[PDB]
């Protein structure tokens, strides 16, 4: 088994940064980890995912070349960047594990363990 | 000066006592005696071509331990990290080659044994089905049938093995290295039969995957800046198929490929 708990949400203007944390205990094991995003009354979409022993990533193509995600076996953890940051992205952020991912790794209900999520929030307009 | 016969590289994996990490650990060090200096394609490496590849460099051996203290070597195909034969003390047994110069190749594997044998039949899944009497569907794989195997292969020469479990023998191990290595969407499978020491056999969308490597490697080195000319159907874990058409889906998936 594994316990996953994301962090790292927050608040930000549109193009601000927020780096999630998916924290794997006791150990990250060599799972693959997706993340997936859920804003009220709309269904759950995946957004990326990493594989387990090669950190070969994937992308849905509302995220691509912004956000960034990678492997920190040492610290048990996978990292969601998220640059230049939209009010579209506003969501839940939630990551899944799995070994390994399935086949389309946007499918999350092949997934075998989640966290509790993290709430992303991007303002609708700059600041002051 | 002295003069050695040749040699190709070993890198071993035990049974005994096998972890996540000792079988991620034996993955990742046969992808890296597969893909030295290799192209890489989309992110993905590409074994050599077999035309003009030096004798000196075609083959890797994976040596083999168990529990019971016996050890096998089996002898892979850099080309396509497939199974070509195995040495088991001092007897060496061969898959029957495609053609004469794959005959003249492995005439240079385990120069140190007594007795050299070659099968009348091939290697391929089919060929192996028919003579263990069971498809791959049903045949369990995880570290309890890859424990057995290694010691079927040992015992093979004292007569203790036939030949059904000897093909069954090479269909659990084919798997459990060559297909591991080739997609790390089966290393992760025989990484969680270890985890939960479980056996089982692998299910819809890993046999669609061993058989459609070859494809998916033409596909992927054919494509237009990763878009593929024609989708690749692949199937899910419940049989049902579903349609790739770029690279992108195929990078988590795929490890390596054969040369296109
Ligand atoms: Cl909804
Ligand atoms: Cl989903
Ligand atoms: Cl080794
Ligand atoms: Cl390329
Ligand atoms: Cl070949
Ligand atoms: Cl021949
Ligand atoms: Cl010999
Ligand atoms: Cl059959
Ligand atoms: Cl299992
Ligand atoms: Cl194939
Ligand atoms: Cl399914």
């Amino acid at each position: 088994q594994v316990q996953l708990a994301e962090s790292g949400g927050g608040l930000v203007q549109p193009g601000g940064s927020l780096r999630l944390s998916c924290v794997a205990s006791p150990s990250l094991d060599y799972y693959g980890i997706g993340w997936f995003r859920q804003a009220p009354g709309k269904e759950r979409e995946g957004v990326s995912c990493i594989t387990g022993s090669e950190g070969s990533t994937y992308y849905a193509d509302s995220v691509k070349g912004r956000f960034t995600i990678s492997r920190d076996n040492a610290k048990n953890t996978v990292f969601l960047q998220m640059d230049s940051l939209k009010p579209e992205d506003t969501a839940v952020y939630y990551c899944a594990a799995a070994d390994p991912l399935p086949l389309v790794c946007t499918w999350g209900d092949e997934y075998d363990y989640w966290g509790q999520g993290t709430q992303v929030t991007v303002s609708s307009e700059p600041k002051t | 000066a002295m003069i050695f016969p040749k040699q190709y590289p070993i890198i071993n994996f035990t049974t005994a006592g096998a972890t996540v990490q000792s079988y991620t650990n034996f993955i990742r060090a046969v992808r890296g005696r597969l893909t030295t200096g290799a192209d890489v394609r989309h992110e993905i490496p590409v074994l050599p071509n077999r035309v003009g590849l030096p004798i000196n460099q075609r083959f890797i051996l994976v040596e083999l331990s168990n529990h019971a203290e016996l050890s096998v070597t089996l002898a892979l195909d850099v080309t396509n990290a497939y199974v070509v034969g195995y040495r088991a003390g001092n007897s060496a047994y061969f898959f029957h080659p495609d053609n004469q110069e794959d005959a003249e190749a492995i005439t240079h594997l385990f120069t140190d044994v007594q007795n050299r044998y070659t099968f009348a039949f091939g290697g391929n899944y089919d060929r192996l089905e028919q003579l263990a009497g069971n498809l791959r569907e049903n045949i369990e794989l995880g570290n309890g049938p890859l424990e057995e195997a290694i010691s079927a292969l040992y015992y093979y020469s004292t007569g203790g093995t036939q030949l059904p479990t000897l093909a069954r023998s090479f269909i659990i191990c084919i798997q459990m290295i060559s297909e591991a290595a080739r997609f790390q969407y089966i290393e992760g499978e025989m990484r969680t039969r270890i985890r939960y020491n479980r056996r089982s056999a692998p299910d819809p969308s890993v046999i669609t995957l061993e058989n459609s490597w070859g494809r998916l490697s033409t596909a992927i080195q054919e494509s237009n800046q990763g878009a593929f000319a024609s989708p690749i159907q692949l199937q899910r874990r419940n049989g049902s198929k579903f349609s790739v058409y770029d690279v992108s889906i195929l990078i988590p998936i795929i490890a390596l490929m054969v040369y296109r």
